[PDB]
């Protein structure tokens, strides 16, 4: 069976990249204003230093993630002003002048769908303005320059002409693009409409990170109130109702109990950070290959044959649009491994032999385009007798009229 | 997380007040001067601000650039073809192992006491 | 270093060094004092192991990456953009380092450039001609076909191009003459 039509499809993929940078002061969490709490804590020593050497390890990693997904480029490309892209209407995904932050429409439709006792929250190094600036460069690069701006200096090429190369990479001949340019553009511009619809309806991968990294802090602050088996949870009460020579044991218990909860929370941070790192690396490799190139890697860049991708920014994460080629509407055919001619066995150079029971033809593998069999489509390498399934026929010669 | 109005109340000798002070979203930055130019990020501060040491030598803090800028010459009938090339060599660094540490928990906790061992068998398997 | 310093912490016991307690106090009082140091020391030891397990778990990912990069960059060329270094990839030479490995990647980079006019196809005897591999470029007067990555022009032969359909459908096309190299010799 050989397919005879196709549909361009656009598919969506969503990835987390950073959790919120946070920090805790060991002493302001464990103690109130009590000095004796501090002086008893000084009996335990170094733990209140390691807990910051731990959390600061996470805080810098959360920069180096966002730094490394996005900064593949050092040259902010302007978009051309004239939107001549041969029928493609990217106005959904480009930035626009009027918005109070220069996020695209597809980004603003997205941004909406996502929602003290020493606890401190540190801003990120990059702002959402800087992030959205970078992605506007990756769009401008890929639309005007193909892959070349990834490999080196950016070489301009017409968009409707680069699509021919992207088709050539999947074994479809360029005539199949140029004879159909109008129809293909309509399929594309239609599919972007479904993304606006579907996005308007789904961010669970992103949304639940914001949930868990709040919920753990709520657990940590609630855990202040526990008695831990002390006589009460307020240090002033301990220090007033009982003399220090014995209130010492109550304080020592309540410090030990509280400390255990911080010593757990810091590990429940680290083990998550170690998963977000694996996600940032996967997103980095997806961007390096599927956006700045074209990749043969089956189903790595979304379902189907891959053509191109566009990145779009999101809070704490990134979203891709993968544009893919899907074959459809196929017909059955008779086939044979080889043709027998004047006693000698012909094989096709690239395509495959088919017959509609009535005539014999050769056609490329992935899009029905039958042709006359010639000694220029084929090469010869033996007698007919040796290969199974050979079929007798005749090979036309364009050099035969050239007898004159 | 301190408004610059409040910073003097805790105070380091010069920088109590009376000095260059620069409010930022990251906080109150003092002892460095703001500049309208932009550069690459020498040292990070936060929220798009980076700091550097510069020549009169002083510390300056500035909105970091994202690098340079240029347009791309795009027409619907024109193309650019390279006429020359250069080979290049680059190094990538990867870690592969760390030290094989090993620790004897009985020696560490108890030294050479026997009694400290006789206590430790209250706790069971941990030293295994 | 942190783990050795933790031996000096007293955890509310009378003294840091057990031999001080175990000398100056009798068993039924020592046995309620030494009990604290053990709990303090264990918890410092427990924390250390939980750190080593995570750093091991992350180095394992780096070593597993390096083995992927060696197989796909040294024992062969690979076309994964930016995997074997920036640019187009030619070969790589490994070198060793203390606890590590260091690659040298060898990469080709296109450099000088010139602008040209170009057109999707040639319209000939009412028949369109497409290039087999290169792209058509004009220097503003003559029309050539050239390979994509390095300017090296050629005449529009009957044998670089192939034909498919009439001139009517292709949006951009320029009328131009295709050359048959057999035409003289065939006489
Ligand atoms: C292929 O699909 C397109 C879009 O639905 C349609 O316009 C065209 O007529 C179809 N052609 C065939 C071979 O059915
Ligand atoms: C195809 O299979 C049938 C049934 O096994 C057999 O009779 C026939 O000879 C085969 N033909 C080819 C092309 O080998
Ligand atoms: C092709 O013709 C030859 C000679 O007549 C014959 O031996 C052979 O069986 C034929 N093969 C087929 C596939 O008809
Ligand atoms: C700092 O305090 C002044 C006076 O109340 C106020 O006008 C200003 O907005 C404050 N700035 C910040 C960063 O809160
Ligand atoms: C480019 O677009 C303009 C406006 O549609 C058109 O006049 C011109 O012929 C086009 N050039 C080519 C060769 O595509
Ligand atoms: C290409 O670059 C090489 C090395 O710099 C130089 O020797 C040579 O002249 C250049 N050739 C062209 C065509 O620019
Ligand atoms: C284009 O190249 C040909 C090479 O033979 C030359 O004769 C012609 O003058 C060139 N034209 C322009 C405008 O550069
Ligand atoms: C090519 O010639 C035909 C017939 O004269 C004409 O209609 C068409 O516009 C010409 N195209 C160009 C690009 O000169």
């Amino acid at each position: 069976a050989i397919p005879t039509n196709f549909t361009i499809s656009v598919t969506t993929e969503i990835l987390p990249v950073s959790m919120t940078k946070t920090s805790v002061d060991c002493t302001m969490y464990i103690c109130g204003d009590s000095t004796e709490c501090s002086n008893l804590l000084l009996q335990y020593g170094s733990f209140c230093t390691q807990l910051n050497r731990a959390l600061t390890g996470i805080a810098v990693e959360q920069d180096k993630n966002t730094q490394e997904v996005f900064a593949q480029v050092k040259q902010i490309y302007k978009t051309p002003p004239i939107k001549d892209f041969g029928g493609f209407n990217f106005s959904q995904i480009l930035p626009d002048p009027s918005k109070p932050s220069k996020r695209s429409f597809i980004e603003d439709l997205l941004f909406n769908k996502v929602t003290f006792n020493g606890l401190t929250v540190l801003p990120p190094l990059l702002t959402d303005e800087m992030i959205a600036q970078y992605t506007s460069a990756l769009l401008a690069g890929t639309i005007t320059s193909g892959w070349t701006f990834g490999a080196g200096a950016a070489l301009q090429i017409p968009f409707a002409m680069q699509m021919a190369y992207r088709f050539n990479g999947i074994g479809v001949t360029q005539n199949v693009l140029y004879e159909n340019q109008k129809l293909i553009a309509n399929q594309f511009n239609s599919a972007i409409g479904k993304i606006q619809d579907s996005l308007s309806s789904a961010l669970g991968k992103l949304q639940d990170v914001v949930n868990q990294n709040a919920q753990a802090l709520n657990t940590l602050v609630k855990q202040l109130s526990s008695n831990f088996g002390a006589i009460s949870s307020v240090l002033n009460d301990i220090l007033s109702r009982l003399d220090p020579p014995e209130a010492e044991v109550q304080i020592d218990r309540l410090i030990t109990g509280r400390l255990q909860s911080l010593q757990t929370y810091v590990t429940q941070q680290l083990i998550r950070a170690a998963e977000i790192r694996a996600s940032a690396n996967l997103a980095a490799t997806k961007m390096s290959e599927c956006v700045l190139g074209q990749s043969k890697r089956v189903d790595f860049c979304g379902k189907g044959y891959h053509l191109m991708s566009f990145p779009q920014s999101a809070p704490h994460g990134v979203v891709f649009l993968h544009v893919t080629y899907v074959p459809a509407q196929e017909k059955n055919f008779t086939t044979a491994p080889a043709i027998c001619h004047d006693g000698k066995a012909h094989f096709p150079r690239e395509g495959v032999f088919v017959s509609n029971g009535t005539h014999w033809f050769v056609t490329q593998r992935n899009f029905y385009e039958p042709q006359i069999i010639t000694t220029d489509n084929t090469f010869v390498s033996g007698n007919c007798d040796v290969v199974i399934g050979i079929v007798n026929n005749t090979v036309y010669d364009p050099l035969q009229p050239e007898l004159d | 997380d301190v408004n610059c109005t409040e910073v003097p109340v805790a105070i380091w000798r010069v920088y109590s007040t009376g000095s260059n002070v620069f409010q930022t979203r990251a906080g109150c930055l003092i002892g460095a001067e703001h500049v309208n130019n932009s550069y690459e990020c020498d040292i990070p501060i936060g929220a798009g601000i980076c700091a550097s040491y510069q020549t009169s030598q002083s510390i300056i803090a500035y909105t970091m650039s994202l690098g340079a800028e240029n347009s791309v010459a795009y027409s619907n009938n024109s193309i650019a073809i390279p006429t020359n090339f250069t080979i290049s060599v680059t190094t990538e660094i990867l870690p592969v192992s760390m030290t094989k540490t090993s620790v004897d928990c009985t020696m560490y906790i108890c030294g050479d006491s026997t009694e400290c061992s006789n206590l430790l068998l209250q706790y069971g398997s941990f030293c295994t």
